[PDB]
């Protein structure tokens, strides 16, 4: 979602938004400054990190060649869940 | 004969006595010439193989099949420009020693 | 035809045309590019790197992008020795300065001299 | 350094020749000013003709000063031909300023300059 | 008909595909050559902009434009 | 090996070896270098004051034809006593033969224009004058080909740089196109890509 | 093997001679000529419609540049820049930074639509198939800001479809 | 101007409507691509060999393939090699159309122009379904041919052969042997063939004036020693006949097709070496060299060893050149194009001294001039 | 100042310098030759118009890339006005159109258009907003024109008194109007004296006067250095040119005056080269037949 | 197809080209798209055991140039490369 700016306007989602004395904002005048209001980060917070019985696992990201390179992450440390650094979501183990 | 191949190519009425005479001035333009250069020495023996060729050949046809590099006139025309450029060989000197040194690294490509 | 030699530079400073500040204030720099050390190897020396200094960039006002005013900015002219570095910096205007080339000393080391008796070398570890 | 020699032998025929360069260009101005439809009088146009003849007084060597003359002989080829046109004629006027200074007081408050 | 008369020129209505939502309809024939498989036709102000006249291209959506282009043979 | 290998000729190397060593004898006046690399084509090496005798020579003398011509390419390389190659490369019509024919020169020395010889080469010359500053004497016309009539600078040297120093553009001040000195709108971000751990080994010059 | 053409003599007989001057008088294979005009006259012509019948394409068109995400997840680009690496003309501007959590991701993300010359070496060098040459072809501007994009241009860009990617893509995924 | 096929200044300082003399001034499209290839690196700069010549597409993507193939010492799979024979010929059908085309749009004839752009648009809907491009198709790496055909090609390929044997005969039928086309240009462009050698003329000039001359018959670069065909050579000198070569041609091109559709092997795609060509996308998403080939042939590319080669083939315009200077490198030294453009452009005063200028005309058509390869 | 407002690099293409300008007016002649200085230069421009877009389509080729922005306004609204001045650097005031239409007089222009812009400019806080007015604009009869600009005097220099006026004379250029109506011909005799001023020079006084302070307040003149009659002018102008929707407030205008005022600085003082009217003249005295 | 016959008289009646077989109306010939995906193999590589790279190395096999003459009664002159033989008329109609 977008937040608030004190100039009433959507920022973005990497730090860039205006100040109040750019004139960019003034070459900005009755056009749209588009926008993605889908953001990244509000995706990892609803996936369901999930529980796989082996030690060291694998990641592909659904089938070969459509997605990222066979990545292998660990499961050792259960203070820190493993992230993937191509998917970007987690794994956990039990036993 | 008629309709021959090339634009810039009319043949003679006898081309066997032209090509040997053609032939002599090449002997004798390279009898000017000196002795212990190896121009004299490729050149009088090629020319007198092509002249040992064509003294036993009465046809046109046949020299055009058994001679190399035909078919008529363009053996004239070879003919031609090499007495063009023996003439042109008396001048220049070309058999001196070599002249004088490069730069001795400059064919060193990967520089 | 042998004509007269006369112990002169040579003088294309006007023949190519450069503009006058490109000329002049442009302080050449001949260098040995060294060994890049995260890399291990020295296949990129040996050349001899005449390049240019460097002026401003500025934000493109409409891209943040690197627009300058520099034609000499991307130049690398590759040499293999440094008398003809020198020639050709006369031979075409400009001045310069000069790196020199700093070969790596050899020492003597052997893992016979990484284990003694007596001397205090000791890994402890391998 | 023996070199061949372009057009001179010494210098002699090289001050020749571009005495007869600069004698083309005074006799080749009015033709052209008069031809191309420009908006500046002869006087200046041979002013700036002299001028670029002064920018070269160091030049020394013969085969640099008979490669001027050659340059300047192409160019008068090109401009007593329509070749070229009224952009390039202009283009050797330098009218559209670019003020750029040269004073250091001026080359600091509008600096990053040397 | 005089919606179609003053459309373009067409009266080839007898295949009928569908249709899909901004109401556009969408018709794919076997009778005629590779070129003329599929024609479309744009409805009346599918975003208020008067879309009977000056119509415009992309007022499909991408799985028509895929199906349109003779990229696959079904819809 | 024998498949993904391009696989080597031996008698037309060693027809061209031989073809090269008979050149190298029979004229000792202009002759430095002959070489074939591995694909078979032969090279000759030369003085540059025997341009139009090579170029006869090898027009004529009945067993070398070659009367098809290429390319004239004055090569630009730093670091020499003579930087500009002419690259003559020259093709057979009875013989299908490939020579090239490369003769070095300076930034200013001239040649002797073998236009005369090969009337291909006009304008050749005229564009290689343009591009790099190889004069040439007796020649009938030097204009400029492939540049701007008020551009100079033989832009292909290694000294100009990839953007030039000229830019044009248009006013209304004075209604035409003017120039400036130039005004990129990118960095052109060069990229280094110069590997290490000795890419080839086999052509390992002597370390100084 | 050679077929060289142009080699007659014109036959004398008493009818070529009459068939050629009434060919002459009558201009009798211009009549031939007008019947094949006629011939092309009467068929029927291959044109298409252009907004109502859109001409064919192919699976491996390159369009739009946009640029896809995960599977129920978010952007596919790592900013590994071998599309700078491999963009010709230099078209892609990059400037990384890793992001509020530590994976690392952008910044500056810009295609120059005026630069971009329509390989698909990007297309090649991308590890995951982050940016993708799109389908269609409409960009058709009145000015000159609209043409280069930005990171939320092709993410927008790229949320305007999916399923039209993926198809092309599960069309494609073999061969290249 | 519209006659001019491309752009061309021409300088002709005439006698009225009956010449003195003519310079074609060039050069007014250029674009600095040695400089650039200079600047750049071998597969980064490939589609300067695409826009160079461009009509034929596949032709000079062939000749530099070829070039650093030569260069490299490394011999493409045969399937490789049939394929772009295919193409080569396909695109030396397209090159011969479009000379056909612009000398009818020189001369007048308003209709062959439609007739046979259309089919050149069944030709743009090949190249679409095989590379993805329009008119510019890279398609043809160094180290065989990358990306290749789907199930859905040959099928086309014979129909589409089929169907111009059928047009490019009612192109015989309408032009060639009409009246006043022929009365218009047999008399002129006449050039002696000794001089035809020795203005530099190569391909179609040779082929139309004298001398028989073809680098594919004479010289094996590709799978041509395995095909077979006959090519036309001219009757003396006659634009006409350099017509009626440009057809024979054209007719004996999809002869080759018909013969390489008989012969084509279901081998392989590209070489064997990984270190050439980049991996295919299981690979590159499984294997750990094949993603450090990737990476650092996609940074660098493949280092190429050090020489100053040259390579010609026969494209449909002639003795297409390229020469290229490698260092040591992953970037080439200084490549240069032999351009048969530049060589026909070079004989245009002496082919038009003694005519008028719609013989200029004429003589601007009989030769297809595209002046971007004759730009460099 | 904001930063990247600070000036960069050699001038020109890119060359971000210490001036956002916001111009009114610049469809017609001086304003768009001041618009094309202001890209020679390569700052911002801010322009609105209300016209067909034509001739702002004919000016987007000065600046560089994306640098000038277009938007609208009319001589009604107070809003549209805001919007332009919401960021501005510097800003300019030219206005007037020098016929009546059926809803713009003479009046109404002059009073009603730089009240607001110029109030809206002081309540928006900008440096040196500059207005242009004809010389001696004076309450003086027979002058619908001079008088309606001397009451935009008297308005800019009651609120925010520190603004820029500027006057010159006549202005010869390119696209001249009184020169055109000069050249307008095809029998009458009078005399009154007359000195015009060039429009380079005048702009180049106008960009100095915008980036060099000690300049507000004080109002500036801008006139050639001529000096002499009106009579020498048409012998002069026909004798170059090689001949043997209009007012009569025009031919007021020609026949008021040219005098000068010491008592405010002018071209040397700003320091500026004055041009005078020859070879500009002969640029813009074509049309004729074959004399060339 | 889709034409009536009396303008298919008419177009045979024009020229003797039999438009009705071959006509530029390329219906169903074409393949229909969207056929099930076929595989793309490896050729003479990717069998294990024996692919060394030390053997197929063509591209480090780049000789140094080979050298004859520098700075640093003979039965003989043969060509660059053997004379090819003059070619042969065509089969299928030549002129002549
Ligand atoms: N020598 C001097 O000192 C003189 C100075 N001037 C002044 O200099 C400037 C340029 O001179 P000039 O050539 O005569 O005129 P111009 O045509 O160049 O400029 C007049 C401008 O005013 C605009 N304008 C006028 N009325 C309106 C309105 N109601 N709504 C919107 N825009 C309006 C016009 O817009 P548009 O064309 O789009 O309708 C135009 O942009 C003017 O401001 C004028 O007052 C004029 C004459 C002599
Ligand atoms: S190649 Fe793909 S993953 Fe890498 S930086 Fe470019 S878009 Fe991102
Ligand atoms: S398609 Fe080519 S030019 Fe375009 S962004 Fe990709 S690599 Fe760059
Ligand atoms: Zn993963």
């Amino acid at each position: 979602g977008v937040r608030t700016s004190p100039t009433g306007e959507k920022v973005t989602h990497t730090g860039q938004v205006y100040d109040d004395e750019d004139y960019r904002r003034v070459r900005f005048v009755g056009r749209q400054k588009e926008v993605n209001e889908n953001f990244a980060i509000d995706l990892i917070a609803e996936q369901p990190v999930s529980q796989v019985g082996s030690r060291v696992i694998s990641c592909d990201g659904g089938g070969g060649a459509l997605g990222h390179p066979r990545v292998y992450i660990n499961l050792d440390k259960e203070t820190k869940t493993g992230t993937c650094g191509y998917c970007g979501l987690q794994f956990r183990q039990q036993h | 004969k008629k309709t021959t191949g090339l634009v810039g190519l009319a043949v003679c009425e006898t081309p066997h006595e032209r090509l040997k005479i053609l032939y002599t001035k090449i002997l004798d333009v390279l009898g000017h010439i000196p002795k212990n250069a190896a121009y004299r020495k490729y050149t009088e023996q090629i020319t007198n193989e092509k002249l040992s060729i064509v003294k036993a050949e009465p046809d046109v046809k046949k020299l055009e099949e058994q001679l190399q590099g035909g078919q008529i006139e363009e053996v004239i025309l070879q003919a031609e420009n090499e007495l063009s450029l023996a003439r042109k060989m008396i001048q220049w000197k070309p058999w001196e020693p070599l002249v004088e040194e490069p730069p001795a690294s400059q064919w060193k490509w990967p520089i | 035809t042998q004509l007269i030699t006369v112990d002169e530079k040579l003088d294309i400073t006007t023949l190519t045309g450069v503009p006058e500040e490109h000329i002049k204030t442009r302080k050449a720099r001949i260098f040995v590019p060294a060994r890049n050390n995260m890399q291990s190897g020295v296949n990129n020396t040996k050349k001899w790197k005449m390049e240019f200094d460097t002026r401003e960039r500025w934000e493109n006002p409409l891209m943040g992008w690197a627009s300058t005013a520099d034609p000499l900015s991307n130049l690398v002219l590759t040499f293999s020795t440094k008398e003809d570095a020198i020639a050709f910096a006369e031979k075409n205007g400009w001045s310069y300065d000069v790196e020199e080339r700093k070969v790596p000393k050899p020492k003597s080391k052997s893992y016979g001299a990484n284990f003694s008796w007596n001397k205090r070398t000791r890994v402890s570890t391998k | 350094t023996s070199v061949k020699p372009i057009f001179s032998r010494d210098m002699n025929e090289a001050k020749r020749r571009v005495r007869e360069l600069y004698r083309a260009w005074y006799r080749e101005v009015p033709n052209t000013v008069h031809l191309f439809q420009l908006d500046i009088s002869v006087k200046q146009g041979r002013d700036k003709v002299r001028e670029m003849f002064k920018k070269n007084a160091h030049v020394t060597d013969p085969r640099v000063v008979d490669l001027l003359v050659i340059k300047g002989k192409m160019e008068l080829e090109e401009t007593i031909n329509v070749w070229k046109q009224r952009t390039h004629v202009m283009r050797f006027f330098h009218e559209t300023e670019a003020p750029r200074p040269k004073d250091f007081l001026s080359k600091f408050y509008v600096g990053h300059d040397p | 008909y005089l919606r179609v008369l003053f459309r373009a020129n067409d009266v080839r209505v007898g295949t009928l595909v569908g249709e899909d939502k901004y109401g556009n309809k969408y018709y794919e024939d076997n009778k005629q050559f590779f070129g003329r498989h599929r024609w479309v036709i744009y409805t009346t102000e599918m975003n208020g902009k008067n879309t009977f006249w000056d119509v415009d291209g992309s007022m499909v959506p991408p799985e028509w434009h895929r199906w349109l282009h003779c990229m696959t043979d079904d819809p | 090996t024998r498949p993904t290998v391009r696989p080597r000729n031996d008698v037309a190397h060693k027809q061209l070896s031989a073809f090269g060593e008979y050149v190298a004898e029979i004229l000792p006046k202009y002759v430095q270098q002959v070489q074939v690399s591995c694909f078979s084509e032969l090279e000759i090496c030369i003085h540059p004051d025997g341009v139009i005798p090579v170029l006869t020579f090898l027009r004529d003398h009945s067993n070398a034809q070659f009367k098809s011509l290429a390319d004239l390419t004055a090569v630009d390389i730093p670091t020499r006593q003579n930087r500009f190659e002419i690259v003559y490369n020259l093709l057979s019509l009875r013989f299908n033969s490939r020579i090239r024919v490369k003769t070095y020169t300076d930034e200013l020395t001239p040649v002797e224009s073998s236009v005369s010889v090969y009337k291909a080469a006009n304008w050749y010359e005229r564009e290689i004058w343009d591009m790099f500053g190889v004069f040439f004497a007796n020649h009938p016309d030097l204009r400029r080909i492939l540049t701007d009539y008020g551009f100079e600078g033989h832009p292909f040297r290694k000294d100009f740089p990839l953007s030039g120093y000229v830019e044009l553009r248009y006013d209304d001040e004075v209604k035409r196109v003017v120039a400036e000195p130039v005004e990129l709108a990118q960095e052109f971000r060069k990229f280094d890509l110069n590997s290490p751990w000795e890419a080839f080994p086999a052509y390992r010059q002597p370390p100084e | 093997t050679y077929k060289y053409v142009n080699l007659r003599e014109p036959s004398m007989d008493m009818k070529s001679v009459t068939d050629r001057a009434a060919q002459t008088l009558l201009w009798t294979e211009l009549i031939r000529g007008l019947g094949m005009t006629l011939s092309y006259l009467f068929r029927e012509p291959a044109t298409i419609n252009y907004p109502f019948e859109k001409g064919p394409l192919s699976p491996r068109f390159r369009g739009e540049h946009a640029l896809r995400r995960y599977p129920s997840g978010e952007e596919r680009c790592i900013a590994c820049k071998l599309c700078e690496a491999v963009c010709p003309a230099q078209a892609i501007t990059i400037e990384a930074e890793p992001r509020a959590d530590g994976s690392r991701r952008t910044t500056r993300y810009d295609i120059d639509m005026t630069k971009c010359i329509y390989c698909g070496f990007c297309q090649e060098a991308c590890p995951v198939d982050a940016i993708v040459e799109g389908p269609n072809f409409e960009f058709s501007t009145e000015t000159h800001e609209e043409l280069l994009y930005n990171k939320e241009k092709l993410l927008n860009n790229g949320d305007k479809w999916e399923a039209e990617i993926a198809a092309n893509i599960q069309a494609d995924y073999l061969y290249r | 101007h519209p006659a001019a096929h491309g752009v061309l200044r021409l300088v002709m300082e005439l006698s009225g409507e009956m010449v003195r003399k003519c310079d074609p001034h060039i050069g007014l499209l250029h674009r600095g691509t040695e400089k650039l290839i200079e600047y750049k690196t071998y597969l980064q700069a490939l589609p300067y060999f695409d826009r160079l010549d461009y009509v034929s597409m596949m032709c000079n993507e062939q000749a530099y393939s070829l070039a650093v193939e030569k260069l490299l010492n490394i011999q493409p799979p045969p399937r490789a090699q049939w394929i772009r024979v295919l193409f080569g010929e396909i695109t030396r059908l397209l090159n011969h159309i479009m000379a056909v085309t612009t000398h009818a749009l020189d001369i007048g004839a308003m209709t062959p122009f439609f007739w046979m752009f259309e089919e050149r648009e069944k030709m743009f809907e090949f190249y679409e379904r095989v590379s993805g491009a329009r008119m510019h198709a890279a398609y043809v790496r160094p180290g065989g041919v990358h990306q290749d055909l789907p199930l859905g090609l040959m099928d086309d390929i014979y129909e589409f052969s089929k169907n111009f044997s059928l047009r490019i005969d009612e192109l015989e039928e309408m032009l060639t042997n009409n009246r006043i086309w022929r009365n218009r240009t047999v008399d002129i462009g006449v050039v002696t063939a000794e001089d035809a050698l020795n203005y530099g003329f190569s391909g179609v000039m040779l082929r139309g004036s004298g001398i028989q001359w073809d680098l594919r018959k004479t010289q094996p670069y590709d799978v041509y020693d395995q095909v077979e065909f006959d090519v036309p050579i001219g009757s003396r000198g006659d634009c006409y006949d350099r017509y009626l070569c440009r057809v024979e041609e054209m007719r004996q091109s999809i002869r080759i097709i018909s013969q390489c559709l008989n012969k084509m092997p279901p081998g392989e795609i590209k070489v064997d070496d990984a270190k050439v060509s980049p991996p295919k996308r299981a690979e590159m998403k499984t294997s750990m060299e094949s993603l450090i080939h990737h990476f650092k042939l996609y940074t660098e590319g493949y280092q190429v060893p050090p020489g100053a080669t040259y390579t010609a083939i026969e494209a449909p315009k002639g003795e297409f050149g390229v020469y290229l200077v490698s260092d040591g490198s992953s970037r080439p030294y200084r490549c240069k194009i032999k351009a048969p453009g530049f060589a026909h452009l070079a004989g245009l005063d002496k082919m038009s001294k003694g005519h008028m200028l719609a013989d200029v005309v004429a003589i601007i058509g009989t030769q297809d001039i595209v002046f971007g390869e004759v730009d460099r | 100042l904001h930063h990247a407002v600070i000036p960069h690099g050699k001038g020109g293409r890119s060359s971000v310098s210490g001036i956002v300008a916001t111009v009114f007016g610049a469809t017609g002649f001086l304003g768009r030759y001041l618009v094309n200085h202001l890209g020679r230069m390569g700052s911002q421009v801010i322009v609105p118009y209300r016209c067909e877009p034509y001739d702002t389509m004919h000016l987007r080729p000065m600046g560089d890339l994306g640098q000038i922005i277009f938007m609208d306004w009319n001589g009604r609204d107070k809003d549209s006005i805001r919007r332009a001045v919401e960021h501005s650097n510097v800003v300019i005031n030219l206005v007037g159109r020098e016929w009546e239409t059926k809803n713009f007089d003479f009046e109404d222009v002059f009073v009603k258009i730089p009240q607001a812009i110029a109030q809206v400019s002081k309540e928006a806080g900008v440096e040196k907003f500059i207005h242009i007015s004809h010389l001696n604009a004076d309450i003086k009869s027979s002058s619908k024109y001079l008088r309606n600009k001397a009451v935009g005097e008297k308005e800019v220099r009651e609120t925010f008194p520190e603004a820029t006026i500027i006057k010159p004379a006549d202005i010869f250029g390119r696209e001249d109007r009184f020169l055109n109506y000069f050249a307008n011909i095809r029998s009458l005799g009078k005399k009154t004296v007359k000195q015009p001023v060039y429009i380079v020079d005048v702009t180049k006084g106008i960009i100095n006067a915008i980036k060099d302070p000690d300049a507000r307040g004080k109002t500036f003149a801008f006139v050639g250095p001529n000096r002499y009659l009106l009579f020498d002018l048409v012998q002069y102008v026909f004798a170059v040119a090689h001949r043997p929707w209009t007012t009569r407030d025009k031919v007021e205008r020609i026949h008021t005056t040219d005098r000068t005022l010491p008592h405010l600085p002018g071209l040397e003082d700003l320091g500026v080269q004055a041009t005078p009217l020859e070879l500009k003249a002969i640029e813009v005295l074509r049309r004729h037949r074959t004399y060339r | 197809a889709s034409a009536t016959r009396l303008i298919q008289g008419l177009r045979n009646w024009a020229s003797g080209r039999d438009l009705q077989a071959k006509l530029q109306l390329r219906y169903q010939e074409i393949s229909k798209r969207t056929q099930p995906p076929p595989k793309l193999p490896v050729g003479p590589s990717h069998r294990l055991s024996n692919n060394y790279y030390c053997a197929r190395d063509g591209r480090r096999e780049a000789m140094p140039p080979s050298i004859v003459m520098s700075s640093q009664s003979e039965k003989k002159a043969v060509s660059p490369a053997p004379p090819i033989k003059r070619w042969e008329l065509s089969q299928d109609e030549p002129y002549l």
